């Protein structure tokens, strides 16, 4: 069920994403995510 | 969607589920009205 | 060992992006004069576009024990770029003291750490003793009346 | 005493202990943050790093966390420290497999 | 096969009983405790 | 169990029993072996089931033998469902090829003394020449780990840091075997197969097999041990 | 302190998901959320944009220079795409690996050409349009889809490449990638 | 109403003032039942008003329409929705019945008799009247057995229910010959709850479901008659505590167990909770991703039976620890998953190689691709995907919503069971208000604890 | 042969070996063979 | 391994039976309260 | 060597726990 | 390191333990 997902929530009048502290947290989460179980994933989605 | 005859009652339909929350709040309203005796 | 100048096959001069102070580890990136990344040591050596092998980077040393020498093999260009990430490149005797290859702190850093820790602990001590002075008559307890 | 083995017998001492534990913990954490101000971190266990460098079988949760921290830094730096102006190509970003 | 296993994981065995001696020892232990409690029943 | 009875059983009946790791065992027919009609058959439903794993070890006194191990990775070592071609000759000679299928199984055995030995039990690309009584040949042994495999410090082949980066002044030429080079060279293995219990009305054959293959070399960091796998095997012709 | 009123109850702005970009002798639609990037993996790149989410989803416009009168002089779509494999990215692995699985021999990268097509335009321009799925031994994001739309104009070879992740592709970046692809007009 | 002066209970425990008022307690109960039926009807009408026919209902945030569809109303093959009038009728009937129940509850709470004992001795009770307690329990057991038999009658004669295991993608089916075998029925309840067994959550066909409902209905009727005509035995009288709070605590423990079990049903079971209506389970979606990538790469050739992962274990296919051919990768943890789109591709040794090479059906392909794209992962502000995903998809699985809500409810009701069981014991023993200060037990005990 | 226990400062190891404990859980035997079934009463077993 | 399973089943059954019949042994009567 | 130190420290902590439980100064009610 | 950490740990164990034992034994003899 996960925590609040506010990634790319704020966009400008032209629709360009305005990054927030949530987006910085998302970058950190991506850093953890692409590294955990570095050899255990054969498919892109982390469904299991 | 609702059936066609009941289509103009969807605005009523969209409010009904919050009424249990309204009931648990109405209990506190009644208790405040009796000053939590 | 001397300054290390990096060049590609096209002949433009490249510079290793230096490691910032925060980073324990830093990727090796070679950037041109105008701020464009031109080479790197990739983490993913497949469908890569900027590896030392692909770009053809050589390194020439000036002024040190390798002055005038030019290296073109990627296995040595990679290690010299990784050393140039840390700034000027030096040779180190590690057998004398059995150095573990991990950076230590300077005496000014140790001094600062010790004195900042002592400064906070002494702030607490000053609070405690000002409290003891002002509240001496109630140190063993309150008057009960 | 009959549940946990020990109990307070002194009310005084108990209230103080309740004062003492969080204040001591926060002061210890403040000293640690002071250490971090100078990048004097407890980052690595050098013996385990040596064993991992000399042995490709040796994996611990500490080594896993070192890998995770490397991923955090690499994927966070460009957006988190704009003054560094890091235009890192994706091929230098540490990644696992497929994911 | 290179080694022997009970091979009982899964398969929906009742109480995980892959050999009837297990059901018998369960019933015997429970019945022994029950019999002790039952003969010592009008007691506190 | 026979192949017909195995097909008669359902997945819910086989699940959790271990039979799914077992070769079919033919119960009819004779051990005449030369009764089998010479020809050019297409091998299909080739299956191999180990019955023992032994690892070549040298004693302190100098004696080198094959010692018994304990299997660690459970019932995952079966090779089955492979396809190939078998040319049986009139004089009694056979040419044997394994083309494709589930012809590899990663398997770890524990040596007496507590050492883990991983190895890829494989039979792929096996070219066995010989007779009905016994035909011997070689097979490819792929690298245990792919080039995209990452070590605990994130060093690999196709991927990786290429050096120990947690040690910014230690990753040097004295540990070139660990970091500066990662090797994934394929190896070779030897196998001798013997045929017995042939059903010539259903075109199926049983037998025993004897393979010797190297272990994992990490990624070039350690010399490989030799594993002797004895076991049974089953196949259907054409 | 320059008085300009806020937009309260002001209907909508442009939410089309695309922005028009007119470069030098070309015009194309960019995804609304993508940020421009100064990276030039090919030295003859005049445009690059990348997704705010990940830099795997990118797009670039090569201008370059050509001697053929038209892209039809490149023989065929297949012969035209056989000469741009360096757009894929050179395999930097040099050790022999037959243990990667469905990757031939010593290979950790593969390119399946899903389709080749010829698209002729209103002004007389003819475009070569390419769906390519590149997959690696680790297989990042389940492979990357490359979208190429190229033509020869003036005396140069204009080419558009759009790279997306397969995970992003079934997440729903396929719509915006095809919108970028089908809007590439050079003339 | 009452006050703390006359009851000893503050306003925040004011419902405790209803403990020994039978009529007002009945009124609170009937008003509450009206509230439950009100939420059922109102939520049903909300869901049908917000329902969109072309989209799957699990993409629309619906939890009651999947239940009614699983009952076999307004749905056809593959669970395609044919009509929403049954769902509308269900909602309307609940709303009107809730009006009636609300009138009854308000009446008995406000102007009904305060205690039922003096004027209505059939409904009058004291909590220590064990015979009357078992009488009420017996009546309710009979009612529950009749409800289970209503489900049985629906499945047997009144249109059947939706079988997701029907050949071709599932359909509404009449169950003929339900499994009435006692060994099969009661092997579910003594099965272990761990992986590959799953206790009662692993019930995988409508025959077992309907046969177990025949069993539970008949047992409930028989136990209801038994408790009408019996008195609790002396061992039960010694073992239990006989008070309203104690009975409440027993029910709280029971419904906490039921809530945890319902959480597990919503998360794992795809028979009573068909994936066509509830979305795929977690194991279902992971196996669907593995199957989709397998069929894609085998359309591209690539020899999926021999392809090897970076670890060396098998990219698409591998072995279970018991030897079955299973999908490779982390979805090995979900190798025990069984689903209608994958069971025809399994033989006795697991995933059959030639069947997986040649017998892949287009409906299986479509269903697996859909279930891969609609995995039960999302944020609580309803952003579909993993936590790193951007705001593009507005989706959270109904299975996820049900499992999360009902684990929370089961845990709080376990806590309430602890609270009320302890308070019932302390009140029966006489020290629920504190230590007497003149007969303190510890002060009469030998020291050194 | 050239590095026996008495060359290595072993003091209680000879007293274990004297009365019959000759195998270890490390897979070796004091006489130089391989111990595949050291049993409970190995050197480490006696220590434990 | 079957001997170990038999022993563990016996031990668990013994302790569970002790628990069950201990709370069956008039437990609401074992308290220092009045009543 | 270091494993010995870790095990000794843990066992000594558990011994201190054992003594603090069973050989505590008894709470005297007077 | 292997032995300087060893003597550091031994001293940090023993010297405060010595101090505590001195004070405790003095107290327990007093009472
Ligand atoms: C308890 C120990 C853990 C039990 C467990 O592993 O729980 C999971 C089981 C379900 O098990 C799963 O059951 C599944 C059944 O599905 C199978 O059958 C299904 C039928 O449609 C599908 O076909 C599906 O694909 C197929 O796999 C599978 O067998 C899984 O492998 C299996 O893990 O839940 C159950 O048995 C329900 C039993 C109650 C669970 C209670 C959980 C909370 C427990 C304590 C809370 C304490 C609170 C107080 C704290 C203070
Ligand atoms: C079938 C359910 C049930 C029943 C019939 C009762 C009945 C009783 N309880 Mg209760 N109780 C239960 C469940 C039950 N409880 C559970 C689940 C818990 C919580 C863990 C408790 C905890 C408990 C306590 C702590 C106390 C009672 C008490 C009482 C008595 C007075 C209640 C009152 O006036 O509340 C009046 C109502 C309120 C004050 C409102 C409470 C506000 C709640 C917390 C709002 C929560 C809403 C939230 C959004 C829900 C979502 C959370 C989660 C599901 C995600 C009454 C006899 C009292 C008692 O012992 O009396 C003798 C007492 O003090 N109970
Ligand atoms: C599920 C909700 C629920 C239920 C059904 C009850 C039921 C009861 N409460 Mg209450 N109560 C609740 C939750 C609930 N409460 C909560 C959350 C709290 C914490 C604030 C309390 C705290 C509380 C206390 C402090 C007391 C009770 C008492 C009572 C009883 C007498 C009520 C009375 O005289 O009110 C009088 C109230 C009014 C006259 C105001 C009007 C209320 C009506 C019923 C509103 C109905 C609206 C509805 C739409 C009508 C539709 C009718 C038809 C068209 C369908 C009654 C049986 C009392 C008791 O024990 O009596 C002896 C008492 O002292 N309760
Ligand atoms: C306990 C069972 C339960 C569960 C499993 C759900 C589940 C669902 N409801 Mg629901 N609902 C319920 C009870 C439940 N509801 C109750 C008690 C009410 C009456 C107030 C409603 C009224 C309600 C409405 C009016 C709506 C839903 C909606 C939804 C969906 C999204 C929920 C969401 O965004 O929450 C966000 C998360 C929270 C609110 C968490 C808050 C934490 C707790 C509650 C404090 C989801 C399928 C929406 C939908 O898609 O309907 C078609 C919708 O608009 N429900
Ligand atoms: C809502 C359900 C309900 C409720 C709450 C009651 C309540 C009661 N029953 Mg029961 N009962 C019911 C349904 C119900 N029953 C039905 C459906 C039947 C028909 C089968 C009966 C038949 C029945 C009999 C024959 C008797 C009662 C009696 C009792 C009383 C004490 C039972 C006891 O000590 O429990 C606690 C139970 C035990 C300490 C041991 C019992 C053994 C267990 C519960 C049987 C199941 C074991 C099995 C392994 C469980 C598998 C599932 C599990 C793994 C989750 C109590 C008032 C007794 C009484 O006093 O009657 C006058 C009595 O002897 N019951
Ligand atoms: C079941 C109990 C038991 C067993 C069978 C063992 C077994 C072992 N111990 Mg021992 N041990 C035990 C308990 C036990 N111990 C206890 C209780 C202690 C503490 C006192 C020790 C302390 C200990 C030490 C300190 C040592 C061992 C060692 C040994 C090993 C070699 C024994 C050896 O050489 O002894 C030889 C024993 C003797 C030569 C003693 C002979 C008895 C004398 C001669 C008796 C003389 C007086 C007598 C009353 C005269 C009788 C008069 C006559 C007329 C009857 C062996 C594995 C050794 C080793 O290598 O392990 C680390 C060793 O160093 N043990
Ligand atoms: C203001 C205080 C201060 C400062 C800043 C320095 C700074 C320095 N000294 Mg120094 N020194 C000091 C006072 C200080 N010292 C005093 C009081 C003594 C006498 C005991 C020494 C004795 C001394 C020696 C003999 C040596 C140094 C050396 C060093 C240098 C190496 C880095 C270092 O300190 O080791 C690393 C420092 C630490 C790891 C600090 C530990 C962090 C805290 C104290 C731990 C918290 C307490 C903890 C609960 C203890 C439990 C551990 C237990 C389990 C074992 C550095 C320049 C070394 C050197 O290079 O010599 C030329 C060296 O060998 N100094
Ligand atoms: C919620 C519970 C859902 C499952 C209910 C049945 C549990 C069950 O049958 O377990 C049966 C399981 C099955 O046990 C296992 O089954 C496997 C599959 O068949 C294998 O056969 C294993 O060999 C076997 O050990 O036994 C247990 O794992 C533990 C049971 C003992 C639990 C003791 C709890 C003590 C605490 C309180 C007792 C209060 C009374
Ligand atoms: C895995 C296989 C085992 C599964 C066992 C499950 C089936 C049998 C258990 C169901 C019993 C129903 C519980 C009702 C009584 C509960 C409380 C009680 O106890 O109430 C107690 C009550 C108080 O009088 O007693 C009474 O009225 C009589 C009530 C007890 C009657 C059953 C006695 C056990 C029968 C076999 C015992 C053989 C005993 C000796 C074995 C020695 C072997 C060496
Ligand atoms: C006791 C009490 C309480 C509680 C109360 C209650 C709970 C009540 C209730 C009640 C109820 C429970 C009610 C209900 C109701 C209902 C109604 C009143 C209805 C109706 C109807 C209508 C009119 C409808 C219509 C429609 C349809 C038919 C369909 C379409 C749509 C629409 C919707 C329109 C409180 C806490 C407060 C306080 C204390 C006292
Ligand atoms: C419908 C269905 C089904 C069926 C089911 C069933 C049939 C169930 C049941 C069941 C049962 C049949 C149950 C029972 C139970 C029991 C319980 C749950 C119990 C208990 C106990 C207790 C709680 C006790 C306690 C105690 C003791 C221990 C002693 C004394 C004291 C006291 C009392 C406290 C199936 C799955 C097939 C299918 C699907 C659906
Ligand atoms: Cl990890
Ligand atoms: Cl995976
Ligand atoms: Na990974």
């Amino acid at each position: 069920l996960n925590g609040f997902n506010f990634n790319q929530s704020v966009v400008d009048s032209n629709g360009r994403v305005l990054n927030t502290w949530a987006d910085i947290i998302n970058r950190a989460n991506l850093g953890m995510e692409v590294m955990h179980e570095r050899n255990a994933h054969n498919f892109p989605l982390d469904l299991a | 969607k609702l059936p066609e005859a009941y289509a103009p009652f969807s605005p009523i339909v969209d409010v009904l589920p919050i009424i249990p929350v309204l009931f648990i709040l109405l209990a506190f309203v009644w208790q405040a009205s009796v000053s939590f005796r | 060992l001397g300054h290390a100048s990096f060049k590609d096959q096209e002949g433009r001069e490249l510079f290793v992006r230096r490691m910032p102070t925060f980073f324990e580890t830093f990727p090796v990136v070679l950037i041109d004069k105008d701020g464009v990344v031109r080479a790197d040591v990739p983490f993913r050596k497949a469908e890569s576009k900027y590896s030392i092998e692909q770009v053809g980077v050589s390194v020439t040393f000036y002024g040190g024990e390798l002055n005038g020498l030019t290296f073109t093999d990627p296995s040595t260009v990679k290690k010299y770029a990784r050393k140039a990430q840390l700034g000027e490149i030096f040779e180190f005797d590690r057998s004398t003291l059995q150095s573990d290859g991990v950076f230590r702190s300077s005496p000014r850093g140790w001094f600062t750490f010790g004195h900042l820790s002592f400064a906070l602990l002494f702030f607490f001590g000053h609070i405690w003793h000002g409290s003891r002075t002002i509240f001496r008559d109630v140190f063993a307890g309150i008057d009960e009346d | 005493s009959q549940i946990f083995g020990v109990a307070f017998s002194n009310k005084r001492w108990l209230h103080f202990f309740m004062l003492f534990v969080p204040v001591t913990g926060l002061w210890m954490s403040a000293l640690g943050v002071v250490g971090l101000a100078l990048n004097l971190r407890a980052y690595d266990f050098v013996s385990q790093e040596i064993r991992a460098a000399e042995d490709p079988e040796f994996e611990t949760f500490y080594t896993k966390n070192i890998l995770l921290n490397e991923g955090i830094r690499a994927w966070m730096a460009a957006q988190d420290q704009p003054h560094e102006k890091l235009t890192l190509p994706e091929e230098v970003l540490p990644r696992g497999n497929a994911l | 096969l290179v080694d022997d296993r009970m091979n009982g994981d899964g398969t929906g065995l009742p109480f995980g009983v892959n050999d009837g001696i297990l059901g018998w020892v369960i019933a015997g232990t429970l019945g022994t405790i029950w019999a002790i409690y039952f003969v010592s029943q009008k007691d506190l | 169990l026979t192949y017909d009875e195995l097909q008669g059983l359902t997945y819910l009946q086989v699940k959790g029993t271990g039979i799914a790791n077992t070769c079919p065992v033919v119960e009819q027919g004779t051990s005449n072996v030369r009764e089998l009609k010479p020809g050019d058959y297409k091998l299909e439903k080739f299956c191999m089931e180990p019955t023992s794993f032994t690892v070549k070890e040298e004693d302190a006194k100098g004696r080198e033998e094959f010692v018994k191990t304990k299997l660690l990775t459970r019932l995952t070592y079966g090779l089955d469902g492979m396809n190939g071609s078998m040319k049986i000759n009139n004089d009694g000679s056979v040419e044997f090829r394994e083309d494709e299928g589930l012809d590899y199984a990663a398997t770890t055995v524990k040596l007496p003394g507590g050492e883990y030995v991983p190895f890829l039990f494989t039979i792929k690309e096996f070219d066995g020449k010989g007779t009905l009584d016994s035909f011997s040949g070689d097979f490819l042994v792929p690298s245990y780990r792919g080039s995209t495999f990452l070590d605990p410090k994130g060093r690999g082949g196709a991927t990786g840091y290429d050096n120990a980066i947690a040690l910014p002044a230690k990753a040097d030429a004295d540990e070139i075997q660990r970091l500066n080079n990662k090797s994934y060279t394929p190896g070779k293995g030897s196998a001798v197969f013997s045929v017995a219990k042939v059903d010539t009305e259903t075109g199926e054959i049983a037998g025993v097999f004897e393979s010797i293959q190297p272990s994992d070399t990490e990624m070039g960091a350690h010399p490989a041990k030799d594993i002797k796998i004895t076991g049974l095997w089953y196949g259907q012709l054409t | 302190a320059y008085g300009e009123g806020a937009n309260v109850f002001g209907r909508v702005t442009n939410k089309s998901g695309f922005v028009p970009y007119a470069g030098d002798s070309f015009a194309l639609l960019l995804p609304s959320k993508w940020n421009p990037s100064d990276e030039k993996e090919v030295d003859s790149i005049v445009l690059r944009y990348a997704d705010n989410f990940d830099a795997v989803n990118n797009v670039y416009v090569i201008a370059q220079d050509t001697d053929k009168s038209s892209i039809q002089d490149y023989g065929s779509p297949e012969e035209f795409i056989s000469q741009f494999g360096y757009l894929l990215g050179r395999q930097a692995w040099a050790g022999q690996t037959v243990s990667e699985g469905g990757f031939d021999a010593n290979k950790v990268s593969s390119a399946a050409l899903l389709g080749v097509a010829t698209e002729k335009d209103k002004k007389g321009k003819t475009y070569y349009k390419f769906e390519i799925l590149s997959r690696t031994a680790d297989g990042n994001e389940g492979g990357r889809h490359q979208l190429v739309k190229a033509t020869v104009s003036n005396g140069k070879l204009y080419l558009l490449k759009v790279q997306a992740g397969d995970k992003r592709w079934f997440k729903g970046t396929d719509k915006e990638c095809l919108g970028v692809l089908d809007s590439f007009t050079v003339v | 109403g009452r006050d703390q002066e006359t009851t000893g209970f503050a306003w925040w425990a004011g419902n405790a003032r209803l403990i020994n008022l039978s009529g007002k307690l009945l009124g609170a109960h009937v008003a509450h039942a009206g509230l439950i039926v009100f939420w059922a009807g109102a939520m049903n009408l909300f869901e049908v008003s917000h329902f969109v026919p072309e989209k799957p209902m699990y993409e629309q945030g619906l939890i009651l329409l999947p239940h009614i569809a699983t009952l076999g109303y307004g749905v056809g093959p593959g669970g395609e929705v044919l009509d929403t009038f049954p769902y509308f009728v269900s909602g309307v009937l609940h709303l009107i019945s809730s009006a009636v129940l609300g009138f009854g509850g308000v009446y008995h709470s406000l102007i009904g008799p305060e205690t039922l004992e003096e004027s209505y001795p059939f409904f009058g009770y004291v909590w220590k009247d064990k015979n009357k307690m078992t009488n009420i329990l017996g009546y309710h057991l009979i009612i529950l057995g009749c409800g289970a038999w209503l489900l049985v009658l629906k499945a047997l004669y009144f249109g059947g229910v939706y079988d997701t295991w029907a050949p071709g993608g599932g359909d509404v089916r009449i169950i003929s010959n339900p499994t009435t075998n006692a060994a099969i029925i009661f092997g579910y309840i003594v099965k272990s709850p761990f992986g590959g067994d799953g206790w009662i959550v692993s019930v995988d066909n409508l025959e077992d479901i309907i046969g177990g409902h025949i069993w539970i209905g008949t047992l409930c009727i028989l136990g209801g008659i038994w408790h009408i005509y019996t008195t609790p035995w002396p061992w039960a009288r010694r073992a239990f505590v006989w008070s309203g709070e104690a009975y409440l605590s027993y029910s709280l423990a029971a419904v906490s167990l039921m809530g945890f079990t319902a959480c597990c049903f919503a998360w794992f079971n795809n028979t009573a909770y068909p994936s066509e209506f509830y979305g795929p389970t977690g194991p279902e979606a992971s196996q669907a991703q593995a199957f989709t990538f397998l069929v894609r790469d085998q359309r591209l050739g690539a020899n999926v039976a021999s392809a090897q992962g970076p670890t060396g274990l098998g990219k698409y296919l591998m072995r279970s620890p018991t030897g079955e051919i299973i999908f490779g990768g982390e979805t090995m943890r979900f190798w025990d998953f069984r689903g209608p789109w994958v069971e025809p591709l399994r033989g006795p040794s697991g995933l059959d190689l030639v069947k997986l090479k040649n017998d892949i059906q287009p409906w299986q392909e479509r269903r697996a691709a859909e279930y891969m794209t609609h995995a039960p992962l999302g944020s609580l502000n309803s952003v579909g995907g993993v936590a790193t995903e951007i705001n593009a998809v507005n989706f959270v699985s109904p299975r996820s919503w049900l499992a999360t809500s009902h684990f929370c409810l089961g845990f709080f009701f376990f806590v309430g069971h602890l609270w009320h069981a302890g308070r019932a014991r302390a009140a029966a023993a006489g020290f629920e208000k504190g230590i007497d200060r003149v007969d303190e037990p510890v002060l009469s005990m030998r020291p050194l604890d | 042969v050239l590095n026996p226990m008495w060359r290595q400062g072993m003091f209680v190891l000879p007293f274990l070996t004297r009365l019959g404990v000759t195998q270890s859980w490390g897979g070796w035997t004091i006489s130089g063979e391989t111990s595949s079934n050291p049993g409970i009463w190995s050197y480490e077993g006696a220590a434990a | 391994m079957l001997t170990l399973k038999i022993f563990v089943y016996t031990v668990v059954t013994f302790f569970v039976g002790l628990f069950i019949f201990g709370f069956l042994s008039n437990d609401p009567s074992r308290n220092p309260g009045k009543g | 060597m270091e494993a010995l130190v870790y095990t000794f420290l843990l066992i000594g902590t558990l011994g201190i726990i054992f003594f603090s439980i069973f050989f505590r100064e008894p709470p005297r009610i007077a | 390191v292997n032995i300087l950490g060893l003597t550091a740990t031994a001293l940090f164990i023993i010297i405060p333990t010595s101090f505590l034992l001195i004070l405790y034994v003095k107290t327990a003899a007093s009472e």
